């Protein structure tokens, strides 16, 4: 997206 | 999916899970069959009181007007086949894997998502707040999230427009509301989003109060008893004043020994925003400036919205209390526009 995005959750 | 569950729907649409159950809102997510598309359908029974029918007028025309990231997208509502069978209200919108509340309980969040969450919050308080609008009810729980840590406000029927009912949860309430009958604040809104960002760094809510004594001794607790007459300056209800001073004398705690783990830069925007004096309370708009949020703060992309008059939300304003049949056909307008 638009740049350092979080590690995605499990959800 | 509870069988008790039912809606008077299109049957193009097929019901999957009770996402949420309350005494105003019911919310499921559902699968529109002719297109497979998976989503999110909010059922309100506003007709039996007008404070049921104002709440879903307010929360449909705050979400039609919003064209914002951070701003649950409504993607339609449902038409009744008529006036008379008219009696439930069905607005339909993007679906989301989950909220922040559940969020917060089942899962360990690194700093950077917490920084991710607080700010994607703050976004979405700032166009609410340039447009003149406070929500008045941020909570985890009004705050939906998808896998990608895409976030979204929703729950508008409690907003209010600058310049009986249904009560904001006590634990994310501002002092200045729980005590003088204060008039609706952009501060008030930034108070919760602090209580939020607590909650994200605590993993469990800040101010847990029992009731209002409580809260306020939990808050004060923390960030430390108003003494000065220029600490009570913000407070006009002298009950309210007297009140206050008959309080344990509090100082203000030191966040950063009680919670030494939590970065340095949180703790700073978190105090900011839990401030007595909503004078001195950092704005949505500068909290986004914060140094804690460098890692996704963007001046260019910071909807700051445009003002929105009073008359918005008209038939909260009248001399002789609007008809449950007023508000009917306010709705109706609504939902065929
Ligand atoms: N668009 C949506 N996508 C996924 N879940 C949603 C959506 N809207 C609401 N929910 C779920 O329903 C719960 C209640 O919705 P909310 O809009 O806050 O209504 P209420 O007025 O009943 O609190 C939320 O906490 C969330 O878990
Ligand atoms: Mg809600």
């Amino acid at each position: 997206k638009r740049g350092n995005i979080p590690k995605p959750l499990n959800l | 999916m509870p069988k008790r569950i039912v809606y008077n729907i299109s049957s193009d649409f097929q019901l999957k899970s009770l996402l949420g159950e309350g005494a105003y809102g019911v919310v499921c997510s559902a699968t529109h069959k002719p297109t497979g598309e998976i989503v999110a359908i909010k059922k309100i029974e506003p007709f039996d009181k007008p404070l049921f029918a104002l709440r879903t007028l307010r929360e449909i025309k705050i979400l039609k007007h919003f064209k914002h990231e951070n701003i649950i997208t409504i993607f339609n509502i449902q038409r009744p086949d008529s006036f008379e069978n008219f009696n439930e209200v069905y607005i339909i919108q993007e679906l989301m894997q989950t909220d922040l509340h559940r969020v917060i309980s089942t899962q360990m969040l690194s700093d950077d998502h917490i920084q991710y969450f607080i700010y994607q919050t703050l976004r979405a308080v700032k166009v609410l707040h340039g447009s003149n609008v406070i929500h008045r009810d941020l909570k985890p729980s009004n705050l939906l999230i998808n896998s990608n840590c895409d976030l979204k406000v929703c729950d508008f029927g409690l907003a209010r427009i600058i310049d009986v009912e249904f009560v904001a949860t006590r634990w994310y309430r501002a002092p200045e509301v729980m005590l003088t009958s204060a008039k609706y604040s952009r501060a008030m809104d930034v108070w919760s989003c602090g209580c939020i960002l607590a909650e994200l760094f605590l993993r469990r809510p800040i101010f847990p109060g029992r009731d209002y004594r409580h809260q306020l001794l939990l808050i004060f607790g923390i960030i430390g008893t108003p003494h000065s007459d220029n600490d009570l300056r913000c407070i006009e209800s002298p009950r309210a004043r007297e009140y206050i001073k008959s309080l344990p004398m509090y100082p203000a705690a030191p966040l950063e020994k009680m919670f030494p783990r939590v970065n340095p830069k949180g703790i700073d925007l978190l105090q900011r925003m839990l401030v007595f004096d909503p004078a001195k309370r950092i704005t949505a708009k500068e909290a986004l400036e914060h140094p804690y949020l460098q890692t996704y703060h963007d001046p260019n992309d910071e909807p700051e919205g445009e003002p929105i008059p009073p008359s918005f939300f008209e038939f909260d304003h009248y001399k002789e209390a609007l008809t449950t049949k007023d508000l009917k056909k306010l709705i109706w307008n609504e939902i065929f526009s």
